[PDB]
């Protein structure tokens, strides 16, 4: 013990002598491999997700480079980590949500969708012939009784609800920032500005409107919405003047 | 060793088998695509390994649907297998929904097929990046690229293969947003001739195709005459 | 139509069957045997639709012989009869039902003589005597009239003769000869054919 | 799918994958079970580093039927797998017999599933031990099911981090005459024995099973019991 | 341990390891001889008796495939059983369907299509796990006349005028080159093949430790009896 | 289902799994067969008496049919599987041909079963060799042997298992027309051959006989001790 | 995948099956379990490993399983595997009762389970079951009977035996003290206690089950602690 | 080393060693030559005989009236691929009633042979083909490699010492289009003869020729039939 290893415990999802799954830990490192950070914050009215949009290549069609995806009309998601893995998991989430609606006649609750995705990742953590997916999914939606929800699942198959969270390279620093902030208010009331300020602080950037994307759901407007450039800029300017 | 199976992460969270497939792509000769006002134009530097081959052997440009062209780089048998997959996906889409598959959906479906071969010890990643190009009145011009990892993005201009960086650097000099296919074919030929490494490989053929409003949205080979005038322009620019 | 009869005494079981194999209007064979030796002390008498009868009886026979070879001892009459019923019932609702009617006669060291009746539906009943075929309609009442539980084998053979003579007199089908066998502690004994 | 077993016998006769799963369980969060005269209590601590966690969003103590519930120590996602399997087994039983599944039958079926995952091809054992409580035939039941698929009926026990000391604490402190309220009390004291970092109604979960059935306690009931402690 | 690779692995020389090893396994087999003449083909094989308690007649290394085709075997004799059975069944299927005798070449091709049907994620629940450690000489007569075919574990088959297989195949093949000629008679071929077997056998050749068969346009596959073997050995 | 290729060739044409199966057979208890004129005898060493053993339950001479029986050496559970397969095939044969099996037919069947299990994915070879004895319908006595490779041959006499080498040597020197002229002498040959290697001697020998049409009769210890005394005073 | 497979079903260079031998090693460490046949019955006595103070005592036995009306068994080794095998035994016995309408003779049940274990040792690439069993039973052919089977799929009938911890010494002591043909149930029980006393003493630490015949019916009972304490007292008086 | 045993393992250089080894399998086959004119496509093949007494293995196989193949590499894989091609041609004629165009058949070969290159425990086909065909665009020569990468060729040579034949073909390739059939076959034989060791020559026994064209169904030329083409080749 203390970093011990036997047999193939670094190659497939079998237990190490300490009872760890090294392949899952490496999937967590893969999440940071893509080099991006995402932030999500919930308030009484709103659930907001903001992430970096990095387009170094002027030849990318920037309207197709997004980590925000609509799952259903009322559920949005931001993906962090390996992009193709993210796309596959988004497709799986979309299928599970549609099938849920078909079988049960009401929209899937965000917690149940997150749980389902976490169980699928668990399957990949227990069968040796395939790897876990290297992507940490964050979901937002409005639940009819509890209001806005933010849930995250990971390659280990864990899933927990959060007041706010982050993923990717600066996950820990964002988490510290949001803890410190939430201690000043048990949630927020002006949420998009908090999210953007958190991301700007932990990245030390001070963003232009083309470097982030923002999506929101509200009790008044439960439909998942991606902000236009003008709306993001109006938030950035309102923040800049404080 | 952590690099024998696509089901094995490295300690740094890498999937080395995918990177090695990308290296297989990066050893291949260069293909470029450029989207412009009224369509998309493809060109490929097609190395002739023997003068015994017919001019036209080992096409690297494929039609995957009447409105969708495909340009490939990397291990050619794998690319052709993916072109057959794309064709099947387009046919099934038309059969089920009754209209031409939107380029973005085709790109996403084929990218997910490529991705499915990156999870398992039972199969290896594809060794072939490929481009998809399309045009319609409703959607305009669209150009997508897929690599062995299964990532899919849309591009104004793109290059794949061993001289990718030099090609992108040349493409960046074009104001492609304002030019037509008739203008762009010359420039595609020019960049291919510029980025071609004539010292290490002595002879290549230029293959050119386009799809846009000038073809009424059908993907077609470039007419022979336009190909020779584009080549002549490229050669004199090479001066 | 085919005829089977069995008569169970204190320490023996007597069975008989006609020796005719017929087709449409002809006796293709007049010395046909419908009894299959299952083991040293068990006879299965199989009748019914052509084809089904031999295939079923030989299947049962081979699996019983397999049991003997595998285990070093014989099936009891009761176990063999229940095995037969299980097989027939399992094939009853399949794509390949067997339209066979059977008697199973045996002697067990510990349980003594046993005679079992089974119909094509695979209903199994133990009986002191039984008969199959249209001839059963003409002979069962004779058995009811004259049988007793302590009937000696010589009397049982007389009773059997009276039944078969009744078939010769009154039954519309030509069953001129019958195979007769008895099972006891000493195994299966062939008796003389009864002929008219 | 790989068709070969990933757990095999070592030269000393150990199934090392099972031993390592048990090592994973020993490193899991503590759980406690106490069988009282008239019921059973199950309790476990939530660590939660981040205040950011929504403690009500996921539960470790979960009902299986009206009368049976479970908790675990070890890897959460495997636990969710086993919960779903146990619920399905319990429903299959109810569909056949039209009687709630006896606790011991549910334990036997879950243990048999775990054994299958200790022998079938290309899978590892579950890195979870379950504590299952129930009430039927007017009597309480508490079971543990190991990663190997072995199960044991306990009067009281602890699992997860510091379980050895938890077991000795209960051996010194448990008696059969203990009442449900008292058993809850002693479960809370036993977790506090190996807690570290101030107990709150938000970082533990407690469930009870009696004649009325199995249910999780709400945060206010736990707050109430912590006032007494 | 030592084996850590698939049954379908190519060597750097472009050969399948398993097939090369099966060919090496053929060298452990007992010697068989074929000669093709205008009057027919003869087959002769070394019995390789390991104990006088063994019945030599229960070693059968030459078998009838059909009335017009025989087969001599060398190598792992137990492996050859499924090949011989496939050949017999194929010939009877061909007779059934076409009402004619199957050619020797067609039989050999049909058997050789069973070769290389190995690998471990491909086929029906219990297909072949490894190549056959067997070489075969098919000798028969059809409308093409007398014909002798050889097949090895690679699945390559070819007509040969004369061939030795088994432990002494080098050596014996050289002698076949020396003595063979196109106008050789069947009786001369029998003599030559027994002379060669006599040379290459470790044990002293006698009428019990060999088998010999012929096929001629005239008559069906015929295994020589003890007395006929003694008779032919008398001259040598 | 598990389809891994387990038995493969190694350099120089070896099948290591088959050689190892033969090594497993060589560690089995010795079994002997001799074909007599109108009798065939099987004997096997009981190396592990166990005063507490129920002898009946571990006999190594099992009947395959009325006219065929067999002994084995090697892994007994594998042997049990092979035996029950052969018993099934013998009953199938009776079903379809309405004749008993020849000894050769069932030997060939068992050998081909073993060969298929040396060439099929997912399975290891059988770790047994068998001596199969009996009579063909025409009364001819027969003795065949199978080994894990699937090879089979007929023998006048043979031994398998531990010390098979020296027992074969003994039979080679002693199997003559004179030594099998009568039932008593063939049997005393088998017993002498076992006593060449059996540790305790006489006390721990299983012996079984088959006569023309008579079905396998096993000899009880009293009878074996009787032959043993009859042989020892002669020596 | 060939790299990760352990090849549980191959021969070793000496003709051994290593997984079987290792399962046997596992059994050698499990609780002592012995079986004795007498003229008027059969008994099982097993070391309890469930001896911790907090166990609750909820089932009718720990290691003794009823298989059918006429048979019971005990196990040594991996408990979960034993649960699997005893369930399979119960299914086999009931299938036989269904088919034949008589209780399965003991040896046929033992043989069927040993054939399942053997299949697990020969193909399928799974680990063998790490269990040895003692079976006690009555049937009409051979009356009282005692069997042992192990992970090789071997079995034998025994007058007396032992599996599990210190098995060798126990079997030696039975070999030396057992009186073939002359044991009663009272004396078999006394010997069983003698053997466990030397090879391990308290009633709570042992479990004993007897199988006898009364009025044409098989009766299977686990002795209550009162009776076991009495037998232990009588052994200590006798010493 | 660790990267050369599995067809599913990319090397760090972006290569698949099993494919390279299969191409070595093709390179070690006996040389064969294919070429075409404006009106005819011709195949010429050297047959190897293991010894002087072997008949020489067939290298050229009828596929359909408009298509035949010469072979290099594993004979059994060659037969398997030929049988696939035969079935595909028959199916195409059954369904559409016209001969399958050669380039579409070659595409089908590429697709079939690519599949095992991507799945664990499978192997590439260890055979290279030259395919001669005639369709609406005239004669064609295609080459199929074990990589499944196929090539449309004006002419090509594969197998042992085939570099010499390729050099000859390049040297004389400006002539092929206008050659009559006799001249074209002579050219094929000269190219193939370049592959032979200095002492050996082309004979009627070791050369096989296949020709198809506008007015000529795919036809096989063997020993007595090759004499006309061989009467007219120089010594050097």
């Amino acid at each position: 013990s203390r970093g011990s290893s036997a047999g193939f415990d670094r190659h497939i999802t079998i237990f190490s002598p300490e009872g760890r799954l090294y392949q899952v830990e490496y999937a967590f490192k893969a999440i940071n491999q893509g080099g991006l950070t995402s932030v999500a914050v919930r308030g009484k009215d709103c659930a907001v997700i903001v992430t970096q949009k990095k387009v170094p290549d002027k030849l990318l069609d920037s309207s197709t480079v997004t980590h925000l995806f609509k799952i259903t009309e009322n559920i949005g998601c931001v993906m962090t980590g390996m992009t193709a893995d993210s796309r596959s998991q988004v497709q799986r989430a979309r299928y599970e949500a549609a099938n849920w609606k078909y079988k049960y006649g009401y929209e899937i609750p965000v917690d149940m969708l997150c749980k389902r995705i976490a169980d699928i990742s668990q399957v990949y953590t227990q069968n040796a012939e395939m790897r876990p997916l290297g992507c940490c999914m964050i979901l937002i939606g409005i639940d009819e009784e509890q209001g806005p929800q933010v849930y995250k699942c990971d390659p280990a198959g864990y899933y927990c609800g959060f007041k706010a969270t982050a993923a990717g390279v600066k996950q820990t620093e964002s988490t510290s920032f949001l803890e410190k902030k939430v201690k000043k208010k048990w949630t927020f009331e002006q949420t998009v500005e908090t999210a953007i300020t958190c991301l700007s602080t932990v990245l030390s950037i001070d963003f232009k409107p083309s470097e982030i994307e923002v999506g929101v759901v509200t009790v008044e407007n439960p439909k998942f919405r991606i902000l236009t450039e003008a709306e993001i800029d109006a938030h950035l300017v309102a923040l800049a003047e404080r | 060793g952590y690099d024998l199976s696509a089901s094995t992460f490295s300690p740094d969270g890498r999937v080395f088998q995918v990177e090695y497939a990308m290296k297989a792509v990066e050893n291949s000769s260069t293909a470029i695509g450029i989207r412009c006002k009224d369509g998309v134009v493809f060109g490929v530097e097609k190395l002739v390994l023997s003068k015994l081959y017919e001019e036209g052997s080992n096409k690297r440009l494929f039609n995957v649907d009447r409105h969708v062209g495909m340009a490939v780089a990397g291990l050619l048998a794998d690319a052709r297998s993916l072109a057959d997959i794309a064709r099947e996906e387009a046919s099934n889409f038309r059969s089920n929904f009754g209209y031409n598959i939107p380029l973005k959906h085709l790109a996403d479906r084929v990218a997910m097929y490529v991705h499915a071969y990156t999870l398992y010890s039972a199969v290896r990643p594809f060794g072939c990046s490929f481009m998809l190009g399309s045009y319609s009145v409703n959607d305009g011009a669209q150009l997508y690229m897929i690599d062995p990892s299964g990532v899919s993005y849309g591009y104004w201009g793109c290059a794949i293969g061993k001289a990718r960086q030099a090609a992108k650097t040349e493409i960046e000099k074009l104001q492609m947003k304002e030019m037509t296919c008739r203008d762009i074919v010359k420039e595609v030929a020019k960049i291919i001739y510029i980025v071609h490494d004539e010292v290490k490989d002595k002879a290549f053929e230029l293959e050119l195709s386009w799809v846009g409003e000038l073809t009424n949205g059908r993907h077609e080979i470039v007419p022979k005459d336009i190909r020779e005038e584009a080549e002549k322009y490229a050669k004199e620019s090479l001066k | 139509m085919e005829y089977l009869i069995g008569i169970q005494g204190p320490d023996y079981v007597l069975v008989a069957s006609d020796r005719v194999a017929a087709s449409n209007i002809v006796q293709m064979k007049d010395d046909h045997d419908k009894m299959f030796k299952m083991s040293e002390k068990i006879l299965l008498l199989c009748v019914g639709e052509a084809g089904d009868t031999v295939q079923f009886a030989e299947y049962i026979q081979k699996n019983v012989q397999l049991y003997k070879m595998r285990n070093g001892y014989e099936l009891s009459p009761t176990a063999a009869a229940n095995f037969t019923r299980r097989n027939l019932a399992d094939c009853l609702r399949s794509r390949t039902p067997y339209h066979v009617n059977l008697l199973l006669a045996g002697y067990d060291e510990h349980e003594g003589p046993a005679l079992y009746y089974m119909d094509y539906l695979a209903a199994l009943a133990k009986a002191p005597f039984a008969a199959h075929g249209y001839g059963a309609f003409l002979t069962l009442s004779i058995l009811d009239r004259y049988y007793t539980p302590t009937i000696s084998r010589e009397r049982a053979v007389e009773l059997l003769r009276k039944c078969l003579e009744e078939l010769q007199k009154r039954f519309i089908l030509n069953l001129p000869t019958f195979s007769v066998r008895i099972i006891d502690k000493n195994g299966i004994h062939d008796l003389d054919n009864i002929s008219f | 799918g790989y068709s070969f077993s990933l757990t095999t016998f070592s030269p000393s006769g150990k199934l090392v994958q099972i031993e390592y799963a048990l090592a994973a369980v020993a490193g899991g969060a503590p759980s406690v079970g106490i069988k009282a005269a008239n019921g059973v209590v199950l309790a476990t601590e939530k660590k939660q580093k981040s205040i950011l966690y929504d403690e009500r969003s996921v539960h470790k103590v979960e009902p299986i039927t009206k009368h049976i519930g479970l908790v675990y120590s070890g890897m959460g996602p495997d636990y969710r797998v086993l919960v779903h399997r146990a619920r399905k087994l319990a429903q299959q039983y109810y569909l056949v017999y039209q009687e709630p599944i006896p606790t011991a039958q549910l334990v036997q079926r879950v243990a048999s599933v775990m054994q299958e995952y200790t022998q079938s091809g290309g899978v590892r054992p579950f890195g979870v031990s379950l504590l299952i409580c129930g009430w039927n035939e007017g009597r309480p039941y508490l079971f543990q099911s190991d990663p190997s698929g072995a199960y044991f009926a306990w009067k009281a026990t602890a699992m997860g981090k510091n379980y050895v000391n938890g077991k000795t604490f209960l051996e010194k402190r448990y008696n059969e005459d203990l009442e449900l309220e008292d058993a809850i009390h002693t479960a809370i004291l036993t977790l506090k024995e190996s807690f570290e970092g101030q107990m709150t109604e938000d970082n533990i979960e407690v469930g009870i099973c009696n004649e009325a059935g199995f249910r999780r306690l709400t945060p206010t009931e736990v707050k109430d019991y912590l006032a007494a402690i | 341990s030592e084996y850590d690779r698939g049954v379908n692995t190519f060597s750097p020389e472009g050969r399948l390891f398993q097939v090369e090893y099966a060919i090496e396994a053929i060298k452990l087999g007992s010697t068989a001889i074929g000669i093709q003449t205008s009057e027919g083909v003869c087959l002769a094989v070394e019995k390789r008796i390991t104990s006088p308690l063994m019945e030599p007649s229960s070693i059968e290394k030459i078998v009838e495939i059909d009335a017009h085709i025989g087969c001599a075997m060398s190598g792992l004799i137990a492996d050859a059983k499924t090949l011989i059975d496939k050949a017999r069944v194929e010939t009877q299927n061909h007779w059934f369907t076409y009402n004619e005798t199957m050619t020797v070449e067609s039989v050999t091709q049909a058997v050789s299509n069973l070769a290389l049907q190995f690998g471990e994620e491909d086929a029906d629940p219990g297909a072949m796990s490894r190549p056959f450690g067997v070489a075969l000489l098919f000798g028969g007569v059809d409308e093409k006349g007398p014909q002798l075919f050889h097949m090895d574990p690679s699945g390559t088959f070819v007509q040969c005028d004369a061939r030795a297989i088994g432990s002494a195949s080098e050596g014996a093949q050289s002698s076949l080159q020396e003595v063979y000629h196109k106008s050789m008679t069947l009786k001369e071929a029998i003599k030559s093949s027994l002379i060669i077997l006599k040379q290459v056998m470790e044990e002293k050749l006698n009428a019990t430790n060999i088998e010999l068969a012929t096929v001629q346009p005239g008559q069906n596959f015929h295994m020589f009896t003890k007395e006929e073997l003694e008779e032919v050995i008398k001259d040598i | 289902s598990y389809d891994r290729a387990i038995t493969v060739f190694s350099p120089d044409g070896h099948l290591f799994q088959v050689e190892y199966a033969q090594e497993a057979v060589k560690k089995g208890s010795t079994a002997v067969g001799v074909r007599g004129r109108d009798i065939v005898v099987l004997g096997v060493e009981k190396k592990s008496v166990a005063k507490l053993q129920d002898e009946r339950t571990v006999r190594k001479i099992c009947a395959l049919d009325d006219n065929v029986c067999m002994a084995f050496a090697g892994l007994t559970a594998d042997a049990r599987i092979v035996i029950n397969r052969a018993r099934v095939e013998c009953q199938s044969h009776r079903l379809t041909v309405e004749d008993p099996v020849t000894v050769e037919y069932i030997t060939r069947y068992i050998a081909s079963l073993k060969q298929r299990y040396t060439q099929s994915n997912g399975r290891r070879p059988f770790g047994i060799s068998a001596l199969i004895v009996g009579f063909d319908f025409d009364g001819t006595p027969r003795l065949y042997q199978t080994d894990p490779s699937g090879t089979y041959h007929a023998w006048k006499a043979n031994a398998i298992g531990r010390g098979a080498k020296s027992v074969r040597e003994f039979l080679e020197k002693n199997y003559t027309d004179e030594a099998i002229e009568t039932d008593d002498l063939t049997i005393k040959l088998v017993i002498k051959a076992l006593l060449e290697v059996v540790q305790s001697g006489g006390k721990n020998i299983e012996l079984a006989v088959m006569r023309r049409d008579q079905s396998l009769k096993i000899l009880n210890p009293e009878e074996i001790e009787k032959y043993v005394a009859e042989i020892e005073k002669e020596k | 995948s060939r790299r990760y497979d352990s090849r549980t079903t191959i021969f070793s260079p000496e003709g051994r099956l290593y997984q079987v031998e290792y399962a046997m090693e596992a059994i050698g460490h499990a609780g002592t379990c012995l079986g004795i046949l007498a003229n008027d019955g059969v008994l099982l006595a097993a070391e309890r490993r469930n001896i911790h103070k907090l166990l609750d005592e909820v089932f009718f036995s720990e290691k003794i399983y009823k298989l059918n009306e006429d048979m019971a068994c005990s196990v040594a080794g991996i408990t979960s595997d034993a649960n699997v095998l005893t369930n399979e035994l119960r299914l086999i016995a009931q299938r036989y009762l269904l088919q034949y309408q008589e209780p399965i003779p003991c040896e046929q049940l033992v043989t069927a389970l040993c054939d399942i274990k053997q299949a697990y040792t020969q193909f399928g690439g799974k680990r063998p079951f790490g269990v040895s069993l003692l079976y006690i039973g009555w049937d009409k052919h051979y009356g009282f009977q005692l069997y042992q089977s192990d992970p090789s799929g071997n079995y034998g009938g025994w007058k007396a035996t032992c599996i599990g911890n210190n098995s060798a010494a126990a079997v030696s002591m039975l070999k030396q003290d057992y009186k073939e043909g002359e044991m009663t149930l009272k004396s078999a029980l006394a010997l069983a206690i003698k053997v466990l006393n030397k090879t391990m003493l308290s009633a709570e630490k042992v479990e004993i089950a007897t199988l006898t015949r009364e009025n044409g019916k098989t009766v299977i009972r686990v002795l209550k602690q009162k009776e076991v304490e009495q037998l232990i007292k009588k052994h200590e008086e006798e010493e | 080393n660790q990267y050369d045993n599995d067809v599913t393992v990319w090397s760090p250089q972006g290569r698949i060693h099993q494919i390279e080894y299969a191409m070595e399998a093709v390179k070690q086959g006996s040389a064969t030559v294919g070429l075409k004119s404006k009106t005819h496509a011709v195949l010429v093949a050297l047959k190897r005989a293991q010894s002087e007494l072997a008949a020489h293995q067939k290298k050229i196989l009828h596929v359909d009236n408009h298509i035949g193949i010469s072979i290099a590499g594993l004979t059994a894989d060659a037969r398997l691929l030929c049988n696939f091609m035969r079935q595909e041609c028959l199916d195409s004629r059954f369904v559409f009633d016209r001969p399958l165009p050669v380039s579409r058949l070659v595409s089908l070969i590429g697709s079939k042979t690519q599949i095992p290159t991507q799945r664990y425990g499978r192997r590439p086909y260890g055979v290279g083909l030259l395919i001669a065909g005639y369709d609406d665009m005239g004669p064609h020569i295609f080459q199929t490699c074990p990589s499944a990468n196929y090539f449309d060729c004006r002419a090509m040579s594969i197998g042992a010492r085939s570099q010499s034949a390729r050099t000859y073909l390049e040297r004389h390739m400006s002539e092929f289009m206008e050659c009559n059939l006799n001249e074209l076959v002579k050219h094929g034989l000269r190219a193939l003869r370049e592959t032979l060791p200095a002492e050996q020559d082309l004979t009627t026994k070791n050369v096989s020729i296949g020709i198809v064209g506008k007015d000529l169904e795919f036809t096989i030329y063997d020993d007595d039939d090759v004499s006309p083409f061989l009467e007219g080749l120089e010594e050097r």
